[PDB]
DNA sequence: TCAGCGAGAGA
RNA sequence: AUCGAGAGG
DNA sequence: TCTCTCGCTGAGCCTCTCGATG
């Protein structure tokens, strides 16, 4: 099986994980402690935001690639916004601080 | 956009503010349609438009009109995301108290004030909580702390003192933090926004629901019960009851089954609340941010491909035409064979022969990485260059197995594909294969051949005797190699060739010398491999494994990297062709049974009947028999396994010239166990000498041994017995991986922020290094321990006023011979537990890099390296013991802490380290001492005061090492007293709990009780370890990652 | 720059400050349009940056004065 | 289920 | 999209 | 001060298949 884009979970928007589904494979946590061990730095935050649930980056990163450019510019995880307004929802002020 | 995250307690003006819809009475969605009903849960005018730039009833549906509310119905116009971002609130009409803060084992909303938590318990469930809100709003905070400080002084009793610093500990915190009191008790509740908890339509009508939007509806129908009683002023005795009922029902939306009996649906399992959602295996902390799936990624089965090297691996071309599809898209935009997207994907699809030169060009010079699943340290991920071929599995290279544990009987294996510039130059300079020779662990090459290789290599360098050819002279070894090839003469032949040899003169320059040796055929033929430089002595013999990897060792010694890649790949070629021209095999003839066994046996079995006569007449105790017929059986099967090897090693008989004469036989089981290719001596015991002695599943030795052999089968009896040891050893095998993985997991989570950040820190303590001698034997030298460390002070020679050797030299291989040519003494060391260094290490207290050979350099990330070392060889045990590690990691009590507290970090250093090193070196496993170190250091972060002196303190105020170390600094040039302080002791698991990151200790373990200390306290997250920057999605501190750290504090 | 890249580590210093050097160079040809130093022989950006590095005519104090003088002439 | 460690008991 | 049952490395 | 009940906490990693009930 194999695969280079597709169909993405709902709430937390993500690929997908079953041949029969056409998804993705699973990077798990000792697989990141290797590239830290390793200390590739540009190849763990390509594994956290383009092919994962980075939305803008994924879709710049796609047309980059087709017109030539090889150039990611990144952002935050929508993952991460699904706990905060979780975190908010349990009755807890947690915030960015800008300053 | 930001640098911290900060968090604190919710108050009932920020809910309102966060809020886009007032109080939400209605409780369904709408069935019927889909439209749904307004003021309920799901809403279209709270939270934005269902539908992109759409208003609900319709009279606006198109951009140049956006921004702008619809007049009729009053609907905003705006992108439906915005579902997925807005919240709401929801008034209520009595106060309910929430679980987390009265929910505890240390009950923060009673803690306050005096009361227990049974009365407490009691006076809230009424057999609402006005009492607890007037009672929290009346409290003075001050006037409290005022008290309490002048009663602690006063009292005189240990007991007492404990729970008067805790209350005032936590008055302070509350009053510095600035969370007002009467807010544990909730006014407003909050509702979470509706594209997180939607509904999904299945192939009937009916649509799937989930269990926010039930518990969330039962809350509000128990609450708006109340609103209608409140006008027809219902008798109180009706009323009581019912605010009780909206208690529960609150315990329901928040941590369920923290108070007993939890709710359930329709079938018979608990519903899941909001506490559920963020911790466990399936929270998103541990399912979503630190790992997730990816694009760009495959997976297949793997097969061996023999004619390959080493930085190339074999890709199937139907998986590569979909792995790289939108670069094959550009370049047929690039020549003009398409116009538009949908053009190229049915070009690409309808496939043609244009495309495959595409395929052939994109792939040229772009590296892919390779992950077998378990992963146990950082070499089960790695990069190659793939090889287009036909058919659908992987094809591997044979040098790599080891290192993946790895073999072809069904393995799978993944593929993901670097994108940009800087991870193709991260993978083809960090982690290709050619880069990883050497471990990380220890000192050791990790590519080593083995199996046929070894056995190839071995049979084409054995010697024989009258074999054809003998006694020829030779011009070299191509005369040898034509003879041979011709048909003339034997591989085993003793011969005279011609032979010359490269050394290093004097500065690196090959002079070269030639001369006779007696030699074989084989020999001769082999050394035309050997790179120029190493001496003709190194294959004049039978080459076994250990023999090949000191060959390999040696050529990466002298001569460097890139010869070294040749020479392997060069051996394994060799190998694999001169192990099929031997067909060598295996028969049931192989496998001789000495003949004088029938003897052995026979008159054992003598001795074991008299010692029954001895028993007839009482002359021996009942318990004594046991014992001598267990010795008697022991001493028969070793004869009888000494008489079979034997037999085996020499079965050779050989007529030299009209006489006879002995040498080593030909036997392909004897061969087979000599070459070190596979099988161990006690497999030939079992195989054709005897089976020995079992065991009863209690542990208690049968008194009868199985006198068979596998060659000459067992019997019933036999058969059944020797089953509980299997069946033992299959169990043991099954349950014991998990907890290797949990002690590896912990081992990482302690030490994840480590990394070297400095050069030399300047402090000069150290430990001595002594060899290990116990009971008379040297268990371990005096020459491997400091090999690789840096002194701490000077080393004097055994004479006064001499010293012997250089302080802050790296002691390398010539470096090693030159002290042990004449080694009288012994060095000592600086340890990265003794480092001044703040938040960090110097790279002169770790040494020097066992992976690459040189001093370590800035932007490692060491504890993750130890954390993998240590953990590695525990779970590839399993597939005294890990109890008694798991046991001095956790700091059991039985003590290490007086060892600390008598003779200081050298005691609890040397204990653990010698504690764990006696359990590791009994399985015959290596691991250097350095790892050990660095999870002691991070055992020990922890200082609890005594003296105030003229900084800021709280008696007790149990602080970080470091800042107190900072305080005593900075209040020195001034001029002032500074605090006393002792040190503390703790487990990995407790250690990891208290840091000052409450994000990474969140993510460890035990979320609920992190976030209700953090919430009460007010913290403040500065983003500073990996994890942090993993999960907010941030360059790591690390690697190629560093520097850009390194700018980020010089821009303020 | 094929192979093996341990002579552009020594000639660099250590392999981290030679990715982000190498990666540099390399953008340069890629996008920027910018001629190479070395005969191309169907290679790509990435290993014809590694190889002008391991020649010794690329290295960031070069890098800075080159662009430098684009600068001054804009 | 089975350890492990507080927390709250008392003679 | 969970819950039970098995299977492979 | 020194035993004795009383309790929430935690328990390896990645794939595949079926049915029943949402
Ligand atoms: C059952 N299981 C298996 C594995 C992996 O499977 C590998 C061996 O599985 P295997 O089929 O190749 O058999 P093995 O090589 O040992 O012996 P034979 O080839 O028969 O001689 C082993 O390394 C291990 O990582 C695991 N991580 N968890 C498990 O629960
Ligand atoms: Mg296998
Ligand atoms: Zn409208
Ligand atoms: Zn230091």
């Amino acid at each position: 099986h194999a695969r280079s884009t597709g169909s993405y979970s709902l709430v937390t928007q993500q690929p997908l994980g079953g041949k029969a589904q056409f998804g993705g494979q699973r990077f798990g946590e000792m697989e990141v402690w290797a590239l830290e061990a390793y200390g590739a730095a540009y190849t763990l935050q390509e594994m956290l935001t383009v092919k994962s649930d980075d939305v803008n980056g994924r879709t710049k990163m796609y047309k980059n690639i087709v017109d030539g450019n090889h150039q990611m510019e990144p952002g935050m995880p929508e993952s991460f916004n699904v706990l905060l307004k979780e975190i908010r929802s349990l009755g807890i002020n947690i915030e960015l601080e800008d300053e | 956009e930001f640098d911290a995250i900060k968090i604190a307690l919710a108050s009932p003006d920020m809910i309102r503010s966060w809020s886009f819809g007032e109080v939400k009475k209605p409780e369904t969605i709408n069935y019927r349609t889909f439209k749904p009903e307004r003021d309920g849960l799901f809403c279209a005018r709270i939270f934005g438009p269902v539908k992109d730039y759409e208003c609900l009833c319709g009279k606006y549906k198109r951009l140049k009109h956006r921004g702008v509310i619809c007049e009729k119905c009053g609907v905003e116009v705006t992108q439906t995301k915005v579902r997925r971002e807005r919240m709401g609130h929801i008034e209520l009409a009595s106060p309910t108290a929430h679980i987390w803060f009265l929910k505890s084992l240390p009950s923060r909303i009673g803690l306050l004030l005096d009361m227990p938590l049974r009365d407490i318990e009691r006076v809230l469930y009424f057999e609402g909580a006005e009492a607890i809100q007037a009672l929290l709003k009346s409290m003075d905070l001050e006037q409290e702390c005022e008290q309490l400080r002048e009663e602690l002084n006063e009292t005189n009793s240990e007991t007492k003192r404990k729970k008067l610093t805790k209350r005032i500990k936590l008055l302070e915190a509350f009053v510095q933090s600035g969370n007002k009191p009467e807010w544990m008790i909730l006014t407003v509740l909050p509702v979470l926004p509706p594209d997180l908890r939607p509904l999904v339509p299945l192939d009937g009508g009916r649509f799937a629901t989930s269990d926010l939007n039930d518990l969330y509806r039962r809350v509000i129908n128990r609450n708006n019960r109340l609103k209608r009683l409140l006008d027809l002023a219902a008798p109180d005795i009706i009323v009581r009851n019912e605010k009780r009922m909206l208690q529960e029902a609150v315990d329901a939306l928040l941590d369920n089954g923290r108070r007993g009996r939890a709710i359930t649906g329709s079938n018979k399992r608990p519903l899941k609340s909001l506490a559920d959602m963020i911790k466990g295996k399936q929270g998103r902390f541990r399912q979503n941010l630190l790992g997730k799936r990816v694009d760009y990624s495959g997976r297949s089965v793997i097969t061996v491909g023999p004619y390959l090297r080493l930085h190339q691996c074999g890709l199937p071309k139907k998986m590569a035409l979909e792995l790289f599809k939108p670069f094959i898209y550009g370049k047929l935009e690039l020549r003009g064979l398409a116009t538009t997207i949908k053009a190229a994907k049915k070009m690409v699809e309808r496939e043609e022969a244009v495309v495959w030169d595409i395929l052939d060009e994109v792939i040229r010079e772009h590296p892919v990485l390779l992950n077998r699943a378990p992963t146990l340290h950082r070499l089960g991920i790695q990069a190659f260059e793939p090889v287009l071929i036909e058919g659908k599995a992987i094809q591997l290279h044979p040098l790599v197995c080891a290192a993946y544990n790895a073999d072809f009987d069904g393995d799978q294996m993944a593929v993901h594909v670097p994108l940009t510039l800087e991870a193709q130059l991260e993978a083809r300079a960090l982690m290709m294969s050619t880069n990883n020779i050497l471990s990380p662990a220890n000192g050791e090459p990790i590519i080593v051949p083995s199996q046929d290789v070894v056995l190839g290599l071995y049979y084409m360098t054995r010697d024989c005797v009258n074999a054809k050819g003998e006694g020829m002279v030779l011009t070299g070894p191509k005369e040898a190699e034509r003879l041979y090839r011709s048909g003339l003469a034997s591989l085993h032949a003793r011969v005279k060739v011609r032979i010359t040899e490269y050394e290093k003169d004097a500065n690196g320059e090959l002079v070269a010398k030639t001369s006779l040796k007696d030699t074989t055929v084989g020999r001769a033929i082999l050394w035309m491999i050997v790179p120029k430089g190493l001496p003709y002595s190194i294959v004049n013999q039978a080459l076994g494994k250990k023999a090949i990897s000191k060959m390999l060792n040696t050529c990466y010694r002298i001569l460097g990297l890139k010869p070294t890649v040749i020479f392997a790949d060069q051996i394994m070629y060799t190998g694999f062709a001169y192990a099929a021209r031997s067909g060598a095999s295996v028969g049931i003839d192989d496998m001789v049974i000495p003949e004088k066994k029938h003897e052995i046996i026979s008159e054992a079995e003598a001795e074991v009947a008299e010692i029954q006569e001895q028993f007839q007449s009482g002359l021996v105790t009942a318990g004594e028999r046991y014992n001598k017929v267990i010795d008697i059986w022991a001493a028969a099967n070793d004869r009888v396994s000494k008489a079979m090897m034997d037999n085996l090693q020499t079965e050779t008989v050989i007529n030299r010239d009209g006489q006879e004469e002995k040498q080593v036989s030909f036997n392909s089981i004897y061969m087979m166990a000599d070459s070190g290719a596979r099988g161990s001596a006690a497999q030939i015991r079992q195989l054709a000498g005897m089976r020995g002695l079992m065991a009863k599943p209690d542990g208690s030795i049968i008194e009868t041994p199985i006198t068979a052999n596998f060659r000459e089968g067992l019997n019933v009896l036999q058969y059944f017995i020797s089953t509980h040891g299997a069946r033992k050893g299959l169990a043991d095998t099954a349950l014991k991986t998990a907890n290797s993985g949990y002690l590896t997991r912990r081992l990482v989570d302690v030490a994840q922020d480590l990394v070297v950040t400095e050069d030399d820190c300047g402090t000069h303590e150290g430990i001595m290094m002594t060899p290990v001698i116990e009971g008379g034997d040297v268990k371990e030298p005096l020459r491997d321990r400091v090999l690789g460390r840096v002194t701490a002070e000077d080393v004097l020679k055994p004479g006064t006023a001499d010293i012997l050797v250089p302080r802050n030299t790296l002691l390398h291989e010539q470096w090693c011979d030159l002290l042990e040519e004449n080694s009288v003494d012994a060095v000592k060391v600086r340890s990265v537990v003794s480092c001044d260094t703040d938040f960090g290490v110097c790279a002169h207290c770790y040494g020097r890099d066992l992976a690459r050979g040189h001093i370590i350099n800035k932007g490692e990330a060491i504890g993750v390296i130890a954390a993998q070392s240590i953990g590695e060889p525990g779970t590839q045990l399993t597939m005294g013991g890990l109890p008694r590690v798991a046991d001095l990691f956790e700091a059991r009590r039985p003590a290490p802490h007086d060892i600390l507290r008598l003779r200081g970090v050298h005691a609890v250093t040397r204990y653990i380290v010698n504690e764990v090193q006696d359990v590791y070196r009994l399985q015959g496993v290596k691991i250097n001492d350095k790892h050990i170190e660095v999870i002691v250091r991070q055992m020990l972060r922890k200082a609890t005061i005594v003296n105030a002196g003229s900084s800021d303190f709280l008696e007790g105020e149990q602080v970080e090492y470091s800042r107190v170390k900072i305080a005593n600094r900075e209040l020195e040039a001034n001029g002032k007293v500074g605090a006393t302080y002792s040190r503390d002791l703790l487990g990995i698991t407790k250690a990891s709990l208290a840091t000052e990151s409450f994000i990474s200790a969140a993510s460890f373990q035990e979320t609920t009780r992190v976030l209700t200390e953090a919430a009460v306290a007010g913290k403040r997250d500065e983003l500073r370890g990996l994890k942090e920057n993993v999960i907010v999605g941030r360059l790591i501190p690390a690697g190629t990652g560093y520097a850009y750290h390194q700018d980020r504090m010089r821009r303020r | 720059a094929r192979v093996t890249v341990q002579d552009a580590v020594e000639k660099i210093g250590n392999r981290f400050d030679l990715v982000l050097v190498a990666a540099r160079r390399a953008r340069q040809m890629q996008v920027g349009g910018k001629d190479p130093l070395v005969p191309e022989e169907n290679d790509k950006t990435t290993v014809i940056a590694l190889r002008e590095i391991e020649e010794g005519l690329i290295n960031n104090q070069i890098l800075d004065v080159r662009e430098r003088q684009e600068q001054q002439e804009q």
